RNA sequence: AUGCCCUGACGAGUAGGCAGGCGUGGAGGUCAGUGACGAAGCCUAGACCGUAAGGUCGGGUCGAACGGCCUCUAGUGCAGA
RNA sequence: UUUUAGUGGGCCAUUUUUGGUAAGCAGAACUGGCGAUGCGGGAUGAACCGAACGUAGAGUUAAGGUGCCGGAAUACACGCU
RNA sequence: UAAUGGUUAUAUGCCGCCCGUCUUGAAACACGGACCAAGGAGUCUAACGUCUAUGCGAGUGUUUGGGUGUAAAACCCAUA
């Protein structure tokens, strides 16, 4: 009788898509990347710096 | 019944459904049939071609009642035969007791070859016949006499 | 007053197409049509009985009669709010195959020869034509190519 | 004796496995979107490093709002716009780019908004503006009972599923994106930007492609 | 009067209200306009073919 | 004036038909008195038929 | 009293007067289209009058309801009161605009003896 | 505002109700509208239909019609029915023994049916004793032998019968029929 | 059961078409209808119903007849000429 | 598929046009409008811009604006006069 | 309870040109209208066309006439 909106109401964010609670759970939405140290190429910076 | 008409739904409005640019008016094509020739032609031609001009030979003193000649085809021609005897005509279907069907007697004038009677023969009394209404008959085993 | 003759306005269009003026070359003869070929109808204005009326020059259609030198084509022409159904006497000189027709019919085959291997084993083998399908991943390379261009020019008349 | 309640063990017990294959799939394709583009952002590094210039895959869809109203639109743009699903102003469609859709959007340049959505904005307007298509009767989503019973012939059996069918376009985001009715979005809530709409995005306007800037402006119209 | 003589202004308009239709092929055309001596002969061409057609079930 | 697909019609009413206009409204009062007739001419004619 | 039911919201309660029948004593308010081809009412040119339409039609839970929460229904005599009791809490009775004064007293009285609310028990009372 | 590519507001076009306010034809009518909703077999839907058909959309069908029909294989032992009028032919010489129903059988056609040991049924029996439409077979009449539609797109090169009062010479037999008096056609 | 209900979409408009309704005079049926204890008419910046056509009620005036409903019928609805 | 109404005086704008020095001129083509259409803006206007209309409520906008009339910054910024 | 609300009069803010008509275009310095009551304009008929309803249906149509009657009704009927 009256459309509900998931986004917000969190007992139909659970109707749909039972990861949701997954997602709220272990943060996922928040979550880190390595840190991985790669570097550029001298050609690259000195490409982009360039005149 | 008038409350039924659209002059009644007319009411209140202006140019009771004929418009106010046409403006209805008295005659605007003309009288009846006028200029079917001229500026009713595209109407004459397309539903009525033939209308105009003169078909073949005038028949002074026309009588109908010579031309009198109704036709019965054999699809029927055991109708007049009535429903009761109908039965015991059908069923021993023999000569030597034939059913005569005076054709004349129930108003027609040629008998015509439409289809199929049965294979019962009958003495049809006609003032003509076609050529295939003769030979079907016959191949029944009936016969066609001529009376006047 | 107004002039609508039959080849009215046809000045450059059954005109002889620059050094190709005379005889007709005999590949035209040797065509061979049958019916329900697809035909391009191009008037040859050098051979001036058969030749088709200016409204469907350039037109195709479905060829659907054939007589001694000529084929009987049917187009489509639009006529007020519909379409009608027009059937054309044209010699077999104001004729050519549509090579549209020729290109659809190896593709029947092809379609056919490529399902057929579909067959022997994997089926589903994707037959239908798709558009240009937006480019993938690339990884331009740098080496002897060195990005280079510098700056917009200036104003010159140059005379 | 008319035997309810082993009926409705069964159908809460259907109920279970059902949520629970939505469960893991939802976290099949969680999984997926974060390896592609964390395996985008290090192609870029490593082209980087490698002295080269990563060049991305082109977008494979746009997202297409309508920007104009209704009246004086000339026949071309007009029909383009009805086989886009375009029919009033502030409606949204998804559109697989290929060459025979890059060549109807450019006959609709100046009626529309298009641009790259990204999974957020997808996710977004299928959530709160998401309707089925269904015996034509607009049906509000609201349940994945009704995407499967409309969908799942293809394999859809949630909205994220869905979702999925459309950001990655997959075989059947044919029969994913006409199952949705067309996104009947509001006006911007900042407004547009822009002083005058009905030139181009690249001039100053909003119409045309505003290639990663569709997701500020659907966001803003959600 | 002078009158404004002609313009095909609108007449595009009404040509498409009503929806311009081709004209709704069929299997089978007419003969109408066929070579009378092909006509001729495929009426003998389809008659024994189908006493052949006819015989053969029965 | 001449009109869509309609047979052509042959009424002849460009005369002055409205004073010659029979409407027999007399048709059961003539039939009374017709047998009134009957029985007055029987009772005249007695016994004859 | 009645059944319960929504709040009755009528959409206009204002009368649909016709054009121009403040203006001329010959038009009656009586509502008429005004169907002239130049009409600044027909044309719906803003600062003029409403007209009718199907929108303002009254919500149909509430529809045809009397304040109160019933139906009138207009009764001529105790025969035609006699109709209405079981249905006492939907439908009030109306005594008709001639009934006489001594049959408006014994309609009343069964009216008592029967529940009905009946929204005239006033006239051709001698007070 | 919206561009709409379709007409707003249609209605569908076909008939919904009898237009008849024939009192027992809104029995069948509501027979059969229960048995179409409540039934699935096809045959409901198309019964239900024929009865909110008009009289000329509602042709008779001949007894002859109906002995034709038994003639197919293996459709000897078929209910044949007609929502519509069942007439006599005298054309034919044997009927077989059959059930039809009909809505109407004419005086005739009732009685070569029951001479013939069938029966005429009216389809409140056929929904009894054949409520999916089991071995039924609907026939019906031809619309197209009508008086009326002779003279439909009558126009030139046609050939379909002119709207006309007097048959005969003189009567739309000149200019415009022959290549002599004028043109033909 | 041209009922009751569920769902979705839609709603501009001259000329024009059609549908569903309102009102008037007279007719068949009905309400064993209203009525000299007051019919009809008329007046009423009093009341009520209907989107509306209109319908209803109260008060005043008045004095002999007149309504509802199912149908039939038309000399049937006015701001203009 | 049938049947039928009105219409058969037109006008404007963009672009491409013929004639004309030019026209709120006389004539064409394609489209969109007006006629037949209200609403917001252009002070005002048939045609422009925005947008087409059931009755209401709330939100957000369009084109256009935000000294005062007049809802909205006598805002911020760089200059020019 | 006139407290809310209705009606009504007034006041205030903003809007609102005189209707009908012909016209491409009307508030026009285009035509008609000083006001009010009453009357006042797509009807009936002959012959038909499409459609629809009904009766019967290879037939159909009693009503020109005749019989009958409680008398312009109703009912019944031969040959055309
Ligand atoms: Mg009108
Ligand atoms: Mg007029
Ligand atoms: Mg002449
Ligand atoms: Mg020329
Ligand atoms: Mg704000
Ligand atoms: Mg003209
Ligand atoms: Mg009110
Ligand atoms: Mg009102
Ligand atoms: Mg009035
Ligand atoms: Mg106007
Ligand atoms: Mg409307
Ligand atoms: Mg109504
Ligand atoms: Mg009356
Ligand atoms: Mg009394
Ligand atoms: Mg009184
Ligand atoms: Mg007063
Ligand atoms: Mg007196
Ligand atoms: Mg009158
Ligand atoms: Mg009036
Ligand atoms: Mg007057
Ligand atoms: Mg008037
Ligand atoms: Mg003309
Ligand atoms: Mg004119
Ligand atoms: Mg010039
Ligand atoms: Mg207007
Ligand atoms: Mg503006
Ligand atoms: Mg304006
Ligand atoms: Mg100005
Ligand atoms: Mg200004
Ligand atoms: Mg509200
Ligand atoms: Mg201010
Ligand atoms: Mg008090
Ligand atoms: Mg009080
Ligand atoms: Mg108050
Ligand atoms: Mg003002
Ligand atoms: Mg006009
Ligand atoms: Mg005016
Ligand atoms: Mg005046
Ligand atoms: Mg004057
Ligand atoms: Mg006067
Ligand atoms: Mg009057």
């Amino acid at each position: 009788v009256l459309k509900k909106n998931p986004l917000k109401n969190k007992q139909v964010l659970l109707r749909l898509n039972p990861y949701a609670k997954v997602f709220a759970a272990e943060k996922l939405g928040s979550k880190k990347a390595e840190k991985t140290g790669t570097k550029p190429a001298a050609v690259f910076t000195e490409t982009l710096k360039h005149d | 019944p008038s409350r039924f008409t659209k002059t009644r739904k007319h009411r209140g409005h202006v140019s009771a459904g004929k418009g106010r640019i046409g403006k209805h008016r008295k005659h605007p094509g003309g009288r009846g049939m006028a200029g079917g020739q001229h500026h009713h032609r595209i109407n004459m031609d397309k539903y009525h071609p033939g209308y105009f001009g003169k078909v073949g030979m005038r028949y002074f003193h026309k009588q109908q009642a010579h031309f009198w000649k109704p036709v019965l085809n054999l699809d029927k021609l055991w109708t007049l035969i009535p429903e009761d005897k109908r039965d015991q005509y059908l069923k021993s279907a023999s000569k030597e007791t034939a059913p005569v069907i005076d054709t004349l007697a129930a108003g027609y004038g040629k008998i015509l070859g439409k289809g199929r009677i049965p294979n019962v023969p009958v003495i049809v009394k006609a003032r003509f016949v076609s050529k295939l209404a003769e030979e079907k008959i016959r191949a029944a085993g009936g016969v066609v006499e001529l009376i006047a | 007053g107004k002039s609508h003759g039959y080849r009215s306005r046809t000045r450059y269009m059954f005109q002889r197409d620059f050094r190709k003026h005379g005889a007709v070359h005999l590949s035209t003869y040797l065509k061979v049509y049958k019916v329900g070929d697809i035909v391009d109808i191009k008037a040859n204005g050098s051979i001036q009985k058969g030749m088709p009326h200016k409204f469907y020059q350039g037109k195709t259609g479905v060829v659907y009669n054939v007589t001694k030198s000529s084929v009987g084509v049917i187009i489509n022409k639009m006529v007020g709010n519909r379409y009608l159904e027009k059937r054309l006497n044209l010699r077999v000189e104001h004729i050519k195959h549509s090579k549209c027709r020729q290109e659809f019919l190896e593709r029947v085959k092809a379609n056919a020869a490529k399902r057929a291997e579909a067959k022997a084993q994997g089926v589903a083998v994707q037959l239908k034509r798709q558009p240009a399908q937006p480019r993938e991943s690339r990884i331009v390379s740098t080496e002897g190519n060195v990005p280079q261009t510098l700056a917009p020019v200036p104003y010159e008349t140059f005379i | 004796a008319e035997q309810v309640a082993a009926e409705r063990a069964a159908r809460k017990a259907a109920n279970k496995e059902k949520r629970a294959i939505i469960l893991e799939r939802n976290a099949a394709y969680q999984k997926e979107y974060e390896t592609a583009e964390r395996n985008i952002i290090q192609a870029k590094r490593d082209a980087k490093a490698a002295g080269s210039y990563y060049v991305e895959a082109q977008h494979k869809l746009v997202f297409v709002v309508r920007i104009k109203g209704i009246n004086k639109i000339p026949p071309k743009p007009r029909k383009v716009l009805q086989l886009l699903r375009l029919t009033r102003i502030n409606s949204g469609t998804f559109v697989k780019v290929t060459k025979a859709t890059l060549e109807l959007l450019k006959l609709i340049e100046p009626y529309v908004a298009y641009g790259y959505p990204s999974y957020s904005t997808i996710r977004q307007l299928v959530y709160k503006r998401g309707f089925g298509k269904i015996n034509k009767q607009r049906v509000p989503l609201s349940d994945n009972a009704i995407i499967e019973a409309n969908l799942g012939k293809y394999g859809i059996l949630s909205i994220d599923d869905l979702i999925h069918e459309i950001i990655t376009v997959g075989p059947h985001f044919k029969q994913a994106n006409n199952f949705l009715w067309p996104f009947k979005l509001s006006n911007p809530s900042g407004g547009w930007g822009v002083p005058r709409k009905f030139k181009h995005f690249i001039q100053g306007g909003s119409f045309g492609n505003r290639e990663e800037f569709i997701n500020k402006l659907v966001k803003s119209m959600n | 009067a002078k009158s404004k003589n002609h313009t095909a202004h609108n007449q595009t308009r009404k040509a498409h209200r009503n929806g311009i239709k081709k004209p709704k092929t069929y299997k089978y055309p007419s003969l109408k306009g066929v070579d009378p001596k092909f006509r001729r002969n495929h009426k003998h061409a389809l008659h024994g073919t189908a006493k052949a057609l006819a015989a053969a079930k029965k | 004036a001449i009109s869509k697909n309609l047979p052509i019609l042959k009424n002849h009413f460009r005369k002055h038909w409205q004073e010659r206009v029979k409407v027999h409204f007399d048709q059961a009062g003539k039939k009374v008195s017709r047998r009134n007739a009957r029985a007055t001419r029987a009772a005249k004619i007695a016994p004859r038929p | 009293a009645s059944l319960p039911h929504p709040k009755i919201v009528k959409k206009h309660t204002k009368k649909f007067k016709r054009h121009h029948s403040d203006r001329y004593h010959r038009v009656a308010e009586n509502w008429r289209k005004q169907k002239g081809i130049d009409s600044v009412v027909r044309r719906r040119f803003r600062g003029n009058i409403s007209q009718p339409k199907i929108g303002y039609g009254s919500n149909k839970k509430t529809k045809f309801l009397s304040p109160s929460g019933h139906k009138t229904f207009l009764v001529a005599n105790v025969k035609d009161l006699e109709t209405l009791t079981m249905h006492t809490k939907t439908y009030a009775a109306e005594i008709a605009h001639n009934i006489s004064a001594k049959n408006r007293v014994v309609i009343l009285a069964r009216a008592k003896a029967l529940g009905i609310k009946v929204t005239n028990p006033k006239g051709r009372l001698a007070l | 505002g919206i561009d709409h590519t379709s007409k707003q507001h249609k209605r569908s076009g076909h008939r919904t109700a009898p237009k008849s306010d024939n009192v027992y034809l809104k029995l069948l009518v509501k027979l059969y509208t229960f048995l179409a909703r409540r039934t699935d077999a096809p045959f409901n839907k198309v019964v239900l239909k024929a009865l909110f058909l008009s009289k000329i959309n509602r042709p008779p069908v001949s007894v002859s019609r109906i002995a034709r029909a038994l003639k197919q294989e293996g459709a000897a032992n078929k209910t044949v029915v007609v929502v519509g009028t069942v007439t006599d032919d005298a054309r034919i010489f044997e009927f077989p023994k059959t059930t039809v129903a009909a809505l109407r059988f004419t005086a005739g056609a009732r009685a070569k049916i029951v001479k013939a040991g069938g029966e005429c049924i009216t389809l409140d029996q056929l929904a009894v004793r054949a409520p999916k439409g089991q071995n039924t077979l609907i026939l019906r009449g031809p619309r197209n032998s009508r008086e009326a539609v002779r003279h439909f797109g009558m126009g030139p090169h046609k050939g379909k019968a002119p709207r006309i009062l007097s048959t005969g010479r003189k009567f739309e037999r000149a200019r415009g029929r022959r290549r002599s008096k004028g043109f033909k056609v």
